[PDB]
């Protein structure tokens, strides 16, 4: 009852996310035949940009027929996939689909002005910007829980060294590749190697240095940490992706020819021509996959899949890390201790608890993973498959993540954030600023 | 704990070492979340030291 | 040929072979009065089952009859795949509209 | 009035059911036109998911054409046939349509929560834990009144 | 009421134990704060279904 | 020819060689039976390697049985060009419909 008042002092005109986009947002974190597809494309188009710009029509018409079964905002977990719809699916987007795109960003920008407007105008001090030794999400001592590049990674390790920064990804210290192909598959080796796979073309392609700018990880950690935890009230977790069957069940193609006399179809009834009609909807294909979320696609959309035949990825890891105090609050009495943050390298969060499907067994592709306290779901972690009995009644109280992972005491945020989540009622506007009203270091 | 092994079994090496862990008393800071703030001040946890 | 105003008459392969479109009709033209000088050696309730053993194969039937205008139905969940073992198993939500031009 | 405002002592925001998906239901109710073919598919379907899922598309030609004669929510009387339609039939009814089973799913699902807001955490009694003897519905001593 | 015929047995419940509490959620407290008291369960002659 | 009840079978060769319409159902037609007598060289994750190998083989095999019906595509992003220093370098959003009459 003390936070949500003191949310308030942020909403005194800051920016307001309109009630028409906020349902919009709210049935995607309750939809149950959430289609499963974009789970999978959210695997393949996995934060690149090469990737995107050629998937622009399926992508495009897999928002548009899911406008017209649910009106629900697509692919909200990922804010790389929230981002390059803003940047560049413009104009075929209607007009009123556009509007929840904009409040989900526009609405970012305005939570990053919460620190610019609350620090004074100091100079460095341990190396590292004024801004940063304020507010948490600033600081490059945490990292975002989902990560398809290092570039939260590059800019950790330019640190000064009174501040231990290293990164412990499963044992191995992080050796970092250039890109993943068709025979650099691998898929289950086991040295510390991640990815820079996503970048703006093929020749724009370093690993000295990080691609992207400085603010662009800041935009994530304020969108995992405050946008996602404020709508799905602890009914979230993060999950580890099996790659093998991604690429494999995306290329399960089949492509009917077109006679050169005819026309392209669009009727997923009517015409035998298209790749949704009965008579080319073969079992386990890709196809297949399509008509189980009722998603209308276009004949020749389908021929684009063929840039995940360059563009690959390896693996999901475990990324734990240690982390010393900061620069103005390091005291010879605190130089003892570390804090400990978890992420993940390219997972993909999951929104609602698909266990009553029946058309996809368990522990096919998403193995889930509670990274953080905020992100453990009570219906996800029970209903992997191997779940001792015993727990059942104890996995609904208290979350459950391993300390493979980070625990309470030794990470960033503890506990009652969680709490704090659940018994408010300030509603999808002031918690988004309340939230930031606890981010603020002591 | 460090992390070992790919993470696919990393959730199973959990449940099946820490299922006897996970039930011997009160976790302390669960239990905080269903506290009065009057409660709190009360000798009635052993959480105040 | 069954009698429907007679118990001890009906069989499977007396409903199988009559047509489910000439089943419908012959129970619709019986008597009204029912016979009571020989009844079914199960009892009336054994008729009872006795009869719903012809209509389910005589609609088996009439799905053969509309083979030439429907699809091969695929299987509908998971775990049913011969090749397992590198791609997984899907299953068709049938919602669709079988029908052969 | 006491039990009704010890009712509203839990509407503290953590759920309420929308306006439009009660007079769709409060019609559900009080229809003396319920066809019984909404009855007489609920003894063949009878809780299976085999059954159901080869019958996805009968189910929905039935809560499409009533969904457009009357406007109410079909086959309401079974959960289990409640949480199969939202589960599987997605794509198939309108818009509209689908925010009525939701929430009818999702506001029971808010019900569950009730319990466990309300429970300290402790130790096992009775081959029970702790949670469980607190509620009523959390008892397996209960049976709901129609079981498939 | 089984997913598929391979996973048939009768040792077992097959469905969570969650589902269950769903369902004595629905019909203690959903039906009758709708029906006022107006519906009744019944017995289904399943010979002329 | 493959047999995908046998991991020892599967090369890029035997899956290129047959078309994409011919992959799927020849996967689809196997046997539940996994052999175990002859495993593959590189172990069965080798396999899954080996077998991702042939479809991105294909799918560039099926796109140039489109190639009398879509167009030649151009460059996305810019800083690709071979006319730069007078002229410089947009890039074409693919979001047309390419097809040929």
């Amino acid at each position: 009852a003390f936070r949500d008042a003191r949310g308030l002092e942020l909403g005194v005109g800051r920016h307001a996310m309109a009630p028409a986009t906020i349902a919009a947002v709210r049935g995607a974190f309750d939809d149950r035949n959430y289609p499963a597809v974009f789970y999978l494309l959210q695997a393949a188009i996995h934060g690149s940009e090469h990737v995107f710009c050629a998937l622009a029509r399926l992508v495009v018409q897999c928002i548009t027929s899911y406008w017209n079964n649910t009106r629900c905002a697509a692919f909200v977990n990922d804010y790389s996939l929230v981002s390059y719809v803003v940047t560049y699916l413009g104009g075929d987007l209607p007009e009123e689909c556009m509007a929840v795109y904009r409040d989900l960003v526009a609405h970012v920008e305005a939570l990053a002005q919460l620190v610019d407007d609350f620090t004074l105008t100091g100079p460095e001090l341990g190396g590292q910007a004024q801004a940063e030794l304020n507010h948490l999400m600033r600081d490059p001592a945490l990292l975002p829980p989902l990560v398809w590049d290092c570039d939260a990674l590059m800019r950790r390790a330019a640190l000064d060294r009174h501040r231990d920064c290293r990164v412990s990804a499963g044992g191995h210290d992080p050796v970092y590749a250039a890109a993943c192909n068709v025979a650099t598959a691998d898929f289950n080796r086991n040295d510390g190697q991640l990815l820079h796979n996503t970048q703006a073309r093929a020749a724009d392609a370093a690993d000295d240095r990080p691609h992207r700018g400085a603010d662009w990880t800041v935009h994530h950690k304020i969108y995992y940490y405050v946008m996602v935890p404020a709508f799905s009230r602890g009914r979230c977790c993060t999950a580890g992706v099996r790659f093998d069957r991604v690429y494999a069940t995306l290329q399960n193609m089949v492509v009917p020819e077109i006679a050169p006399g005819e026309e392209c179809p669009s009727d997923p009834v009517t015409d035998p021509a298209h790749p949704l009609h009965p008579a080319n909807l073969v079992a386990n294909t890709v196809n297949a996959m399509f008509h189980n979320g009722r998603v209308v696609v276009d004949g020749p959309a389908m021929l684009t899949l063929q840039v995940l035949a360059h563009n690959m990825a390896e693996r999901t890891t475990a990324l734990l890390c240690s982390a010393a105090p900061d620069a103005g609050a390091n005291t010879a009495s605190t130089t003892n201790m570390r804090i400990f943050d978890g992420a993940l390298h390219a997972g993909i969060l999951l929104m609602a608890p698909q266990h009553l499907d029946h058309t996809i067994q368990n522990g096919d592709y998403f193995y889930p993973l509670p990274v953080h306290a905020l992100f453990a779901g009570a219906d996800h972690v029970a209903n992997a498959p191997n779940f001792p009995p015993a727990l059942r009644d104890l996995s609904r109280q208290v979350p459950l993540v391993p300390p493979a992972l980070g625990a309470n005491y030794f990470s960033s945020i503890r506990q009652p954030v969680v709490q704090h989540v659940r018994e408010s009622a300030a509603g999808e506007n002031a918690l988004t600023y309340a939230l930031m009203a606890g981010y603020f270091k002591i | 704990a460090a992390p070992a092994g790919p993470a696919a079994d990393m959730q199973q090496l959990f449940l099946n070492a820490w299922g006897q862990r996970l039930a011997h008393g009160r976790v302390r800071w669960v239990a905080e979340g269903q506290m009065t703030p009057e409660q709190f001040m009360q000798p009635d946890n052993a959480n105040l030291a | 040929v069954p009698q429907f105003h007679r118990p001890s008459t009906v069989t499977t392969d007396s409903v199988r072979a009559l047509g489910m479109r000439g089943l419908v009709l012959a129970t619709n033209n019986s008597q009204f009065i029912m016979d009571n000088n020989h009844p079914h050696p199960q009892g009336t309730q054994g008729a009872v089952r006795e009869f719903l053993r012809g209509q389910a194969a005589a609609l088996t039937d009439l799905g053969l009859a509309h083979a030439n205008n429907t699809f091969t139905p695929q299987p509908m969940f998971a775990g049913d795949a011969p090749a397992a073992w590198l791609r997984p198993a899907f299953g068709l939500r049938r919602t669709y509209s079988p029908f052969v031009v």
